[PDB]
């Protein structure tokens, strides 16, 4: 049931904005990068390009490719998709304007596909992390590991659980409608889209028409080539000039929910456990930094925290009554330590 | 600096003595003992009478035009002022004026005379760097004399000035194995810290 | 006007030198790095390849690619450049042997194309870094910010600000030359060049000659296969051989020269302005590390340095006549402490 | 000689196992990753996927490209191998199950070739890091300096100082094998191959046989679609399973023994000398984290130790009879300090 949500997949276009360092510097592409949300914790980012990948224009195949170039779409195949940040990031999964990655840390993301005549990426700022959920501070996530719950976003799009406001698009500029009438400004029109028409000099003054030419003024460079092609709503990006007419409708969904997985996460080897008289000598050795703490059950508390990724042989004054001692997210021990001075 | 390396010499039967070329800091060193491999594996048929001499100058930057700091011997000279009065009824003079003393600037229609002031606190020590906008007040060593790593590795007069002075330390080592290249060892400059373990 | 710069660009040949760590280990690539620059702040560097892209061989399309394949060159097209650092770099502009490039920081630099069927890479250790100018200590430019006076190389060709030593290319080596007449070691010529020859037998002990056999010797691998090719001009690279005869003329330019550009550039968050008697208390919260620092304006300066990347709330003890403030390359502030005391 | 290790070519076939993040998540790549050994100091680690590249399935050229798709091997070509970490690998070569490739530095390793319709990738945790042999810590092999004895791995594959067990694989799931007879769940074979065979219903219990069907159970979700086919053996993953039949022999050599190579290596610039009485002023300026140390020569010892990557003016309490002096690997000096105070 990849059909359950042409809310978005009918009725939004891949929208296009500025892409802030577009491998040159600040150009227009179609995957402008917004929304860089690297706040869960299972190596994932979730996306929002301005382009719209998904099904086509039509029908058919999330697994296709769906940019603006031009003012027109190009729904063609994903071939070659590339997130990426410090390191190559993996897909892993696309719906809408959105996509989700397995990325590592990185302080930038940097997107980015390969229409095959061109590299045609798109780069920004964002301070990526991912500490797994545990008090080991590892950087990658294991194959093992005790499963605790993490935040994560799900691989799937049959998902409502938000949805962000996506009305219509404002215009936007196309200089190749203002040809030359072989001594006038010649504007045409997409489809019998409406263009919103005039120059610096006075001539026609809103422009809801078919292809006019232009009586007073010459130069391109002084006339307003405006697409309002409203069939379509998009994103409400910050990169986004308004629709100055109204809030249209364009409700639209967030696929990638952040869900309580379990995510398969963090251990810390085992501790090595040495008696002595009412104190524990712990010889430790561990993977990662590890937030080690206990908690002296006295009604005096007395606790200790230290995050430990150098091996370090401590010591914890341990009572009568009891202590308990933290290996990282491996679970809470326990101690009795009543006398051993005979 | 620009350690713009000069193509070494590889003669490859017997020696090839070098010169102390004018270069500023024309650092030179005959090699021997070398075998290298150059696009066709070796090429030079003896293999210990195979000669290398490899040889580098300091040469300004091209950077050094530009982006330079830049030393002075800083006297006191003489203070300005474009001293707006909009005076009496006359409601107006901004002109650019002086503080010596004796100094009329009739710019308006009145005839005023400033200063010498009292405050000779000439913020500016004896001696300066200047970097662009940020002026630094510091002691640099000399023309001709700044230890290597140390600001004023490389020391030019001017940007057009051939002649400088580079105490880089710049050494070159015989390079490895029987293959190409030019080893220089060689201190990054301090006008590279400088920009980076400076003072404000 | 791409046709400006034939001092290189006939004159010139695609140079090949040793380069360090070629993928397995030293090759001898064409696009051997030498005179790494991350001396500039745009997280620009200009890189010389040992190999003159640009033109082909003889007259057009800068963004063409010729390096040296054998003795020859190969001018075709530049399909799949990489520079890259730690991650992978974005061309600005190639002239001559010379590229420009947006990279970020990197402890190495990392150069390849790929022919179609080799990958042929060449890489390089350099310490990169990118401070932008300011006193904001970021990681990479912005899309927004003031903009104040970075050194920075340009797009542009039409270059002559400096000019580098380009005379000729020494020898190199060509033992395909040296095939057998069917029992003795059998020199030829590339197009009638010059094949200085003779082996550790005696026999002819020049070569200055049209293809030679040889009488004495018959070991390939005792006889001196050069080629003195000197039609063409090179750059005067450490990795390079005398041309043992002459200083031969061949001055030739510097594309990209360092210029004063103004760098779209850098800018912290605003301060949160908190008054308290002859005190400012000032509760702050940077995006990077932020330089700040002040001057007690009285003829006792007592100025104040320190880089702020942890967000701080820090106190300056603001004087009768006042301080002034600077809050990363946001302008300074100034501000009057008369009393609060009553 | 690519002809004298059939011991394992002829008689072991490329595993496959279960990668743990392989691209998704775990999948079962035949390229499945055991055994990172960052062991060595030369950028290199050996590695053994679990695929078992070299010569083809029967003789031929260890270029070639031999993983398991299905039941069955693809002994084809390696066009687009990539190991990497951190940054992108070297290869160095391939024996066997078995890689060497230099690598940098990296919290983690990750391994792909691409078929070509797939990338098909596998990637594992693993510590990794490469201090060269020296008293310099840096990062990297550098061009030059002074060699001495590292530990690094071989190229070559003439080798059996040391060999691990490879005996046979268990069996193997396939329910591509449990078809459907019309009514009833119908299980085929290989090429004759033995299937071990029953449903959680009561039907043909052991299962040795050729294409059987199912008289009572129906499901294909119910049955034992197993594949004993040790006509070649394997590594002993730990993501095998047991052939639990008995020890079946295949002691196979490894190629890639860590030998006694001497690394091109480090050389830390030389010091500055400075004379005071009786006193060892050293400004210093190190490329990399150097440890120095000293061991002034009398029977008190007095030594000191310490890393040096930024730069420092040091001091050195000569005595009477002597010091030596350790700028890294850079050979160890040694200074007469007799009086200098007249």
């Amino acid at each position: 049931d990849l059909d359950t949500h042409f809310t978005q997949y009918k009725l939004a276009r891949p929208y296009i904005a500025d892409c802030p360092n577009c491998g040159h510097s600040r150009c227009d592409s179609p995957i402008a990068i917004e929304e860089v949300r690297g706040d869960a914790h299972a190596g994932v980012i979730r996306i929002q390009t301005s382009a719209m990948f998904g099904l086509k224009t039509d029908g058919v195949d999330l697994a296709y490719m769906s940019f603006m170039n031009g003012k027109t779409q190009k729904s063609i195949k994903i071939d070659n998709l590339h997130v990426r940040t410090s390191a190559p990031c993996s897909l892993v999964s696309h719906h809408g304007y959105y996509i989700l990655a397995q990325c590592p840390p990185g302080d930038t993301v940097t997107v980015g596909f390969h229409d095959g005549p061109n590299r045609h990426t798109c780069t920004v700022a964002h301070k990526v992390e991912f500490r797994p959920v545990g008090r080991e501070k590892y950087r990658h996530p294991p194959e093992h590991g005790v499963e605790l719950p993490c935040n994560r976003y799900t691989h799937k799009r049959a998902d409502q659980g938000h949805y962000v406001e996506m009305h219509q698009p404002g215009l936007v500029a196309d200089h190749s409608l203002l040809s030359i009438h072989s001594a006038k400004v010649k504007i045409t029109v997409p489809s019998g889209a409406q263009v919103k028409y005039y120059c610096k000099c006075p001539d026609v003054r809103e422009g809801i028409t078919s292809s006019d030419h232009t009586t007073t003024c010459t130069d391109v460079k002084q006339c307003r080539a405006y697409l309002i092609d409203n069939k379509k709503w998009v994103y409400n990006s910050g990169r986004l000039p308004r629709g100055e007419g109204d809030t249209f409708k364009g409700k639209l969904h967030v696929p990638f929910v952040p869900v309580k997985a379990k995510c398969i996460a963090t251990l810390a080897p085992e501790p090595l456990v040495e008696h002595k008289h009412r104190t524990l000598i712990l010889h430790l050795h561990p993977d990662h930094p590890t937030l080690l703490t206990t908690r002296s059950l006295g009604s005096d508390a007395n606790p200790t925290r230290q995050w430990i990724e150098r091996p370090t042989t401590v010591n914890f004054t341990v009572t009568g009554e009891g202590l308990e001692y933290t290996w990282g997210n491996h679970p809470p021990k326990r101690v009795w330590a009543q006398e051993s001075g005979e | 600096y620009k350690t713009k390396v000069p193509s070494p010499v590889v003669k490859c039967c017997g020696a090839t003595q070098c010169t102390s070329k004018p270069h500023p800091d024309y650092q030179c060193q005959v090699f021997t003992g070398v075998y290298p491999f150059m696009w066709g594996g070796a090429y030079c048929f003896c293999d210990t009478e195979n000669t290398q001499m490899s040889e580098a100058y300091v040469e300004r930057s091209e950077e050094c035009s530009i982006d330079h700091a830049k030393a002075y011997k800083v006297h006191t000279g003489t203070v300005q002022a474009m001293v707006n009065i909009t005076y009496g009824s006359v409601s107006w003079r901004s002109a650019d004026v002086y503080v010596n003393g004796e100094t009329p600037a009739k710019i308006g229609d009145a005839k005023l005379i400033i200063g010498p002031l009292s405050s000779a606190w000439s913020p500016f020590d004896n001696k300066v760097v200047v970097y662009g906008h940020e002026v630094y007040n510091y002691d640099f060593p000399e023309y001709g004399t700044g230890k290597a790593g140390s600001f004023g590795d490389l020391q030019s007069r001017t940007s057009t000035s051939n002649d400088l002075y580079a105490n880089t330390n710049l050494k070159l080592q015989r390079p490895q194995a029987g293959i190409v290249h030019t080893p220089f060892t060689q201190a990054p400059s301090g006008f590279e810290r400088w920009k980076r373990d400076k003072g404000a």
